[PDB]
RNA sequence: AUUUAAAUAAUAUUUUAAAAUUUAUUGAAAAAUAAAUAUAGUAAGAUUAUUUUAGUAAAUAUUUAUUUUUCUUUGUA
RNA sequence: CUAUAUUCUUUG
């Protein structure tokens, strides 16, 4: 079958032929999000598979020592669900370590026509923005991403400095001596 | 139902869940063997042929027998009916 | 993911009107929608609550959790006040406000 | 309807207005709603967004 | 207002200061004191209370009473009914008739 | 009195104290408290019940003129119909250079359906066609 | 007929997957203890009467 | 149907209508203490008659001839003169209006004198308008800069900017505006209800005053050839602008067609909190003021600040279990001592 | 109705011997669901000329490059 | 007019009147006459040369109206005669949208000579 | 429907026996009156 | 009643006693008088920094972005986030840093909180749909139960023939119209709805209601939530040593109990989770803001002697966190082990969210 | 196979009434008793919350759309 | 509608 990198049964009865591929340079970086999430996957299986009894009532408590899972459906649970999380997970790992093997390849045959500097450089995916998502303080003069668009040190201004006072007769209390404006009630 | 009712204090009957119909129900095939739907999202027609045709064919003439073997959408009415 | 029904948080139990919903819960058959409302000229009772929904945290004895007035079990001695005072029961001595020097000054209510 | 938006969203719709002169605007916490704008529109907020640098 | 004088004398207001219904508190805080300063000689008493009654009240010169239901009422609402207290000597309604044009 | 709407809340988050504060998007009025009557308006509950006739008739709840064709109906399926789910290369060639799929490698359904660029709702027999629309290399 | 009998115990914690339509806001100081007893009882009644029918 | 307003047509009653207060300048502060700062570094009068003379007057000079402006100012300026008492805020107003009056005829000594008058009268004045003393010191920037002392009209005009951002409310004039377009419940028909647009040009004439101001000043900067200057003026004006536009703010409601509730009105226009006031007077910031002996509640420390009352027996916490049967009550025996040891001191 | 004075302008009712009556003649002028475009020949297109001037400016010495204008295209 | 028939009313609503007791003024063109033969059982009609016109309001004979008419602004009640309620309502709404962005381009312009400042400005100053 | 029941059950002092004691009967005489005087005030005083 | 109805305005004498209480009652002084209560805003819960402390270094302002904070200071040991922080959407885009607390209530090593957890900015909507489904998830769905026509038993026969009476025309009147009868479509829990919410809804509330929390500054980060022994008099030593107000009439502790930052458990710790039976406000929360799917298994009618009610069959269980019982409990004290497992939980979630162009670069970051 | 969208959820649908029908019992040389939700715009009757804000196939009603040119005017879709 | 007409055409 598929699901690896190399091909389906199907095309090698068919005899196409896949084996001279050009090489590029793709970081995989679906995948090890993926792997992630699936590698947290298997290991949840893992423990609800062994949840055992602990019951901190004393009408519930004569159960203590017993699985939580009846042992018929704690077998059909490490067959169905368990094992085969595995393979997900282990389908993951070969998709990506296949290439590193390629991307291996890939950085040799840039550093050998360019040279490590212009190489390297090539191989960075650094977009323009990037400050945006990862160091933000870098970006605050470019353009305003803030959720508080009136908090933006370019927009600061707008929000007002009141002059408060704490009060020892109030019991603490801080308090805006700004006066207020009278306000328009009639027509 | 009150606190005094003899009506509901001897048992009678008890009402289920009722159940659903069918979730396609009035997709209806005599209009699906007569019609078919063409469109554009938003806009679309029910399209149809025409009967005048397995009584009388001979001696009308071929142009009014030919207006027969067009695809025709139907009128909106029924179109908004069905 | 259609946002839950607002008509049916739990506030709202309407009289079986002509509109509604399959989802709108309207009370029992023959039960009025406001407890202290027997008649359409009945008040609201003053320091009496009705505890109702969810468990009360804390239940004055003068008012109501699925019970009746009951007065003899409701209010031990009606000489005494009883209000919630920093999260307890506290009970008071009943005052009656009397108008004296045009002031209203409280006077001993039993007496 | 935009969504995306992330900022002072009423300059936004300022410049918005100016693209989209006759059609009505609607500002919401999450959102920017242009009415009576088909994919034309849609294929100008995207020219103009790209354009703009984003 | 008659020859010189207010026939309004004292303002009733109560008030819970801590339970709910914000717009008696909003009263005080930013219309009242641009209708004291406007009207010093009406008395208004202030009147803290759990289970307050959210009616204004103003009481004339003949001893008499008048009072507005301000319910869940803006703070605007509030102020106006206030001015309507002391726009009134309170002593009839006559309809306005032509035969009541002239007093 | 003024209950906070949902622009005072953003600016202010302070002030949201309680559970009441929380109302739901404005588009919602309320329940629906009228009557939608056929031919005059929307009426009142309470109101008058002198035109409905048509709306009480329809509370309580031509095609052979045109020919049948094709005995199994025209766009009919039937067992073995071989009707596919479009999957337009623009979708595709997105998707790769995107950054979801490898180029490095023969491409499958799998991969498309794990690389989450085809819903499992689309997926049916048999699986798909690829339509080069708008896509000229 | 078909109620998700795999799903009983797939939750990480012992009250999940089980359905709760009996119950309030507000829950006090034992209502709260009930709940807890509840739901792990709702989980041991049935793991030891699926123990005892096939022992 | 349409109207055609052909006959006599009454106009609507409408939120815009409202009687708008004046910006008042505070008691403790004095105009002229602040130009030292900036130093540092009633009989009967036919009013109606002269009033309407007076607009005849700036009919005048709006339209482009001054001279005769300037005598209308002169016999108006002599009614008001006689009518009002010592620094009367027309009085000065309309001397505002005759050095104005002044400046484009020529007599420029005349207008400066007049305008230092008014600054004068402007300083004597108990709570002078707000509109007013920017209005006045405008008219002698552009007196000052007729005269050609550019560097002192800047300075004007700098010191109407910096007047202006200390005492000014820019929110309180659209506070009942802000909220009008909820009033719509029509989509395709009368939709320019949800839309409806008030300039800030009209509703304040303190705004458009120190938005000229700036205007003016950025072009002696250009001329006299400052550019930190004209950056600083630039920017003191678009934070001016923003500023304004920022209390104009708001987000849609309903936005399509809602059918009748036509009582909904008395939530949309109400005393709308103005975003300057929401983030001036916030919760925590400006405290409210709560007293415990009104209030049945206290913090722990402070227990026993509560309204006090007559003899007091605390009995329990008020476990709503205490009325059902002697199990419930076997249970929840011992609560009530474990609280008292939480509250003690 | 069938009356002769159906979807007529005022000044038209002398000609009785075209009446407007009928549904498509209340169709095509409240211009509804079959006509929303109506007359679909209408004036402002010339399938004659395609509104191009035909004039020659071809001539062959640019002198007399204006000679042939005011040739008239009927008779006027 | 509810007396009368629709045809009568569209010409009283030609010539701009709606209801009995109104009185309007309009031109002596051929067409305006066209319309007041029709409604003159309805209709009580006067006349004024423009001399006279001229002199029924304080107006200096050296002065016509085509340039009293190029002085008075378009954005008079009522302007326009647009063809169906809805029209109307986007007219106004049109009328609020170009206000909206007349200070939105006055902010604006503010922005783009600031920045055209700076720009000179740190031009200026790095060089 | 509103019929008014609420404000004019207060007037019924100013009718005489079998309207002021039982309350439908008052509340006709009192609708009654009020719509009439307004339809006369209106046209015809 | 209404403001523009004309019963609105009754009772125009009597609503005051017109004499002043000569304890309570005060005449107003003037400008210079401070009241009890007022402000001039629409404040429904009046509460100043006394009656509902907060703990964090500032008090919110305006100039605050958020009152934590936004440097690590060179006084404290400063721990740095479980998993590297991302800035999705929402995400407040500025640094959030907050203290943690000791059990003695001095202050510990200061810790990083993730913007994309705390600092997703609250609109109003979200948390509307969050509490919306809480409270009509929170009914006791068995209890909506009622008679119906068919319910009544009475005889099915007509009780008097209709021709010559002047008697209505009446048969089998077990109806509605009847004082013994039972309506045609009765409310009963096998037709009350039960609403479905999907997980990425959920998971957006609750981090808006969290990062409510943190700007109002009820935000509480607490090295364990551990206690001596399992008694309740030992939980209220610990409450009354550190402040927590758990008093029904105060404002209440939100436990989301995580063990600590070396060693996080799911499970509650068993000594504090026995003890944290009070009868004041508090409540103890798992450590997770996210749900698992809702299933229906019927979805069309299919099953009809499910009671139950019509919708998911999964219903979120109590002790998770929600939009309504943080608006009632004001402290929200969270362990560094649910931090921790907050963030765990998270991290694919925000990574999935991110534009096409940034997550390609996210490998090469680390 | 030249060729552009998308908020994936369903569960509901007034109300009271015949003469009738059907099923199962009892009794006398069809009747009674017990079960059902039959149908009823030319049989019918009810249907619960005022202070309102656009008109009169074809019409009317709900949601929504077009600034198509003249001296003024026009609800067209 | 069902039968007889089974290529672009035909019955009751």
């Amino acid at each position: 079958s598929g699901a690896f990198g190399c091909g389906s049964y199907r095309s090698v009865v068919a005899g196409t032929q896949n084996v001279p591929r050009r090489m590029t340079f793709y970081p995989s970086a679906y995948e090890l999000i993926q792997l992630h999430k699936a590698h947290r996957e298997v290991i949840r299986h893992f423990y609800v598979r062994d949840k055992i009894f602990d019951n901190k009532f004393p009408g519930n408590a004569l159960a203590n020592g017993l699985f939580k899972f009846v042992p018929n459906r704690r077998e059909n649970y490490h067959m169905r669900e368990l094992m085969e999380s595995i393979r997900r997970r282990s389908i993951w790992m070969h998709r990506i370590k296949q290439q590193r093997e390629i991307n291996a390849k890939v950085v040799e045959n840039m550093e050998v026509k360019y040279g490590k500097k212009a190489a390297a450089s090539m191989l960075c995916f650094t977009t323009p923005d990037s400050n945006a998502y990862f160091a933000p303080h870098r970006y605050q003069d470019v353009a305003n991403s803030w959720p508080n668009y009136w908090q933006h040190p370019s927009v600061n201004h707008v929000v007002p400095k009141p002059r408060w006072r704490r009060h020892r007769e109030l019991g603490g209390i801080t308090r805006v001596e700004d006066p207020f404006a009278v306000q328009a009630s009639d027509y | 139902p009150k606190m005094g009712c003899e009506e509901i204090t001897r048992k009678a009957r008890r009402v289920q869940l009722q159940p659903t119909e069918y979730l396609a129900q009035h997709r209806m095939q005599v209009w699906q063997l007569r019609f078919k739907e063409m469109g554009p999202p938003f806009s679309r027609v029910w399209v149809a042929l025409g009967g005048k045709m397995r009584r009388r064919r001979v001696g009308r003439q071929v142009d009014v027998k030919d207006m027969r073997y067009y695809w025709r959408p139907i009128e909106p009415q029924y179109q908004r009916l069905y | 993911p259609r946002p839950a029904p607002r008509f049916a948080m739990g506030h709202m139990l309407p009289h079986r009107s002509n509109v509604g919903s399959q989802f709108l819960h309207t009370q029992r058959h023959g039960s009025r929608s406001t407890w202290y409302k027997k008649h359409y000229f009945s008040l609201r009772p003053f320091a009496i609550q009705r505890h109702h929904g969810t468990t009360p945290r804390i239940l004055l004895d003068r008012s109501l959790w699925k019970s009746l007035w009951i007065t003899k079990l409701q209010l031990p001695d009606i000489n005494r006040w009883e209000r919630v005072v920093n999260s307890r029961r506290v009970t008071e001595d009943r005052y009656a406000f009397v108008e004296e020097e045009g002031v209203m000054h409280k006077v001993n209510w039993g007496l | 309807r935009i969504q995306q938006v992330e900022g002072d969203m009423f300059r936004f719709e300022e410049e918005l207005l100016k693209i989209f002169p006759t059609k009505k605007i609607f500002v919401r916490s999450h959102s920017i709603y242009v009415y009576n704008v088909a994919l034309d529109g849609r294929m100008v907020l995207h020219h103009w967004l790209l354009g703009l640098g984003f | 207002s008659r020859n010189g004088e207010l026939c309004l004398k004292k303002v009733i207001i109560s008030y819970c200061p801590s339970n709910g219904a914000p717009n008696t508190r909003q009263f005080l805080a930013t219309h009242l004191p641009h209708f004291h300063a406007k009207y010093p000689s009406v008395s208004i008493d202030l009147r803290p209370r759990l289970w307050p009654e959210m009616a204004i009240t103003g009481v004339y010169r003949d001893g008499s009473e008048r009072s507005y239901n301000t319910k869940n009422l803006s703070p605007m609402g509030i102020f106006l009914r206030l001015n309507n207290l002391v726009s009134t000597a309170n002593d009839y309604d006559q309809p306005f008739c032509a035969s009541h044009l002239h007093f | 009195q003024h209950k906070w709407n949902h622009w005072d809340q953003y600016l202010n988050p302070q002030i949201t104290q309680s559970i009441k504060d929380l109302t739901p998007t404005p588009e919602y009025v309320g329940m629906r408290c009228g009557h939608n009557m056929i031919k005059m308006g929307w009426m009142k509950i309470g109101g008058s019940w002198k035109y409905s006739r048509g709306y009480n008739d329809r509370r309580r709840v031509r095609f052979m003129l045109a020919p049948r064709v094709s005995a199994g109906g025209p766009r009919n399926r039937y067992e073995g119909k071989l009707v596919f789910s479009p999957l337009r290369l623009s979708k595709l060639l997105w998707a790769i250079d995107t950054g979801r799929i490898n180029p490095n490698e023969v491409i499958t359904l799998y991969h498309l359906r794990q690389a989450n660029v085809v819903g499992e709702r689309e997926i049916v027999w048999p699986g798909f066609v690829l339509i080069s629309n708008g896509v000229r290399r | 007929g078909f109620t998700m009998k795999y799903k009983k115990g797939t939750g990480l914690w012992d009250e999940d997957h089980v359905n709760d339509y009996k119950t309030n806001r507000y829950l006090s100081a034992r209502a709260t203890m009930r709940w807890y007893q509840e739901m792990e009882r709702h989980q041991t009644r049935n793991s030891l009467n699926a123990r005892r029918a096939t022992q | 149907v349409t109207r055609l307003y052909t006959s006599y047509y009454t106009g609507v009653l409408y939120p815009n209508q409202l009687v708008q207060p004046k910006q008042r300048l505070p008691a403790d502060v004095s105009v002229s203490a602040i130009l030292q700062k900036r130093s540092e570094p009633r009989p009967y009068v036919p009013l109606g008659e002269v009033a309407k003379l007076e607009l005849q007057g700036d009919y005048y000079m709006e339209g482009g001839m001054f001279q005769e402006a300037l005598e209308h100012y002169g016999v108006v300026a002599k009614a008001y003169n006689y009518a009002y008492p010592e620094n009367h805020a027309q009085r000065i107003g309309i001397r505002i209006k005759l050095s104005a009056a002044f400046r484009q005829t020529g007599r420029l000594e005349s207008s400066l004198a007049n305008i230092e008058e008014v600054l004068r009268m402007l300083d004597a004045s108990t709570r002078p308008s707000l509109e007013l003393i920017c209005e006045a010191l405008l008219e002698l920037g552009i007196t000052r800069e007729a005269l050609g002392m550019k560097r002192e009209a800047t300075e004007a005009y700098e010191e109407a900017l910096e007047v202006v951002n200390s005492f000014h409310n820019w929110g309180e004039s659209h506070r009942m505006l802000r909220l009008l377009p909820r009033l719509g419940r029509r989509f395709n028909y009368n939709f320019e209800e949800k839309f409806v647009y008030f300039s800030p040009f009209d509703y304040d004439r303190t705004f458009a005053l120190v938005d000229q101001c700036l205007e003016r000043a950025e072009t002696i900067f250009n001329e006299i050839g400052d550019v930190e200057g004209a950056i600083r003026v630039l920017q003191q004006r678009k934070e001016m602008i923003d500023k304004k536009f920022f209390n104009m703010r708001d987000f849609a409601g309903r936005i399509h067609t809602m059918r009748g509730h036509w009582k909904r009105r008395a939530q949309h226009l109400t005393n709308a909190p103005t975003p300057d006031e929401l983030l001036r007077y916030s919760p925590t910031i400006h405290q409210v003021h709560r007293d415990f002996k009104y209030e049945l509640t206290a913090p722990i420390g402070r227990e026993k600040e509560v309204m006090p009352g007559v003899n007091r027996l605390v009995l329990d916490m008020g476990n709503p279990y205490r009325r059902r049967g002697r199990l419930s009550n076997k249970m929840l025996k011992d609560a009530d001592h474990k609280f008292a040891n939480y509250v003690r001191q | 109705a069938r009356s002769p004075l159906a979807n007529k302008s005022p000044d038209e009712y002398g000609n009785t011997w075209d009446p407007r009556t009928g549904v498509e003649w209340y169709h095509r002028l409240r211009r509804r669901g079959a006509y929303r475009h109506w007359p679909w020949a209408r004036w402002n297109d010339d399938p004659v000329r395609q509104h191009q001037e035909l004039s020659c400016r071809r001539t062959f010495s640019a002198a007399v490059t204006g000679a042939n204008e005011g040739v008239p295209l009927w008779n006027y | 007019p509810f007396k009368h028939s629709w045809e009568v009313n569209r010409m009283l609503r030609e010539l701009r009147l709606e209801f009995k007791g109104q009185t309007t003024i309009v031109p002596d063109i051929p067409q305006v006459r066209k319309r007041i033969w029709r409604v003159r059982h309805i209709v009580k009609v006067d006349v004024l040369d423009l001399d006279e016109a001229k002199a029924l309001i304080g107006v200096p004979e050296h002065i016509s109206f085509t340039d009293l008419a190029s002085q008075l602004p378009p954005s008079f009640g009522r302007v326009k005669a647009v063809p169906s309620p809805v029209i109307r309502s986007k007219m106004n709404f049109m009328k609020l949208r170009r206000m909206r962005l007349r200070d939105v381009l006055h902010r604006d312009a503010l922005e783009l000579r600031l920045l055209e400042l700076k720009r000179s400005a740190m031009k200026n100053a790095e060089q | 429907h509103y019929r008014a029941k609420l404000e004019l059950d207060r007037i019924r002092s100013m009718l005489r026996g079998r309207a002021r004691l039982e309350r439908k009967v008052g509340l006709k005489r009192l609708f009654f009156l009020m719509r009439t005087q307004t339809r006369y005030r209106v046209e015809q005083q | 009643s209404s403001i523009f109805s004309p019963r609105y305005d009754w009772r125009t004498s009597g609503v005051h006693d017109i004499a002043p209480r000569d304890e309570g009652d005060f005449l107003y002084q003037g400008p210079q008088h401070v009241l009890p209560g007022a402000h001039p805003l629409p404040l429904h819960h009046p509460h100043n920094t006394i009656t509902r402390p907060v703990i964090s270094p500032y008090i919110p302002s305006p100039q605050r972005s958020h009152p934590y904070f936004t440097a690590p200071l060179p006084e404290l040991p400063h721990f740095s986030t479980t998993k590297p922080i991302v800035y999705t959407y929402g995400t407040m885009k500025e640094r959030i840093i907050a203290p943690v607390f000791n059990l003695k209530n001095e202050v510990i090593y200061t810790r990083e909180l993730d913007p994309f957890i705390f600092g997703m900015y609250p609109e109003v909507e979200e948390l509307s749909k969050n509490l919306t489904y809480w409270m009509v998830r929170c009914q006791n769905f068995a209890s909506k139960w009622d008679y119906e026509t068919r319910e009544i038993w009475r005889k099915a026969k007509k009780n008097w023939p209709n021709t010559g009476m002047g008697m209505p025309r009446v048969g089998n009147r077990k109806n509605h119209l009847y004082t013994w009868g039972g309506r045609t479509k009765p409310s009963k829990p096998w037709n009350m709805l039960m609403p479905t919410m999907d997980v990425k809804t959920w998971s957006k509330s609750n981090r808006m209601m969290l990062t409510l929390k943190m700007l109002q500054g009820r935000l509480q980060v607490v090295d364990r939530l551990t206690l001596e022994e399992p008694t309740q008099e030992c939980y209220l030593e610990l409450c009354r040593n550190m402040s927590w107000d758990v008093r029904h009439t105060g404002g209440g502790v939100l436990f989301m109990d995580g063990g600590s930052r070396i060693t996080p458990s799911s499970e509650f710790d068993r000594a504090f989770f026995f003890g944290s039976f009070f009868n004041g406000r508090n409540k103890i929360v798992r450590p997770t803001v996210l749900c698992d799917e809702q299933y229906d298994y019927n979805k069309t009618a299919a099953k009809q002697r499910m009671k139950g009610p019509k919708g998911a069959k999964n219903p979120i269980p109590i002790n998770r966190f929600n939009a309504y019982d943080a608006m009632k409990h004001d402290r929200l004290v969270i362990t560094e082990g649910a931090l921790m497992q907050l963030e765990d939980e998270l991290y694919e979630h925000k990574l999935q969210i991110l534009p096409p162009h940034i997550r390609n670069q996210l490998p090469e970051y680390g």
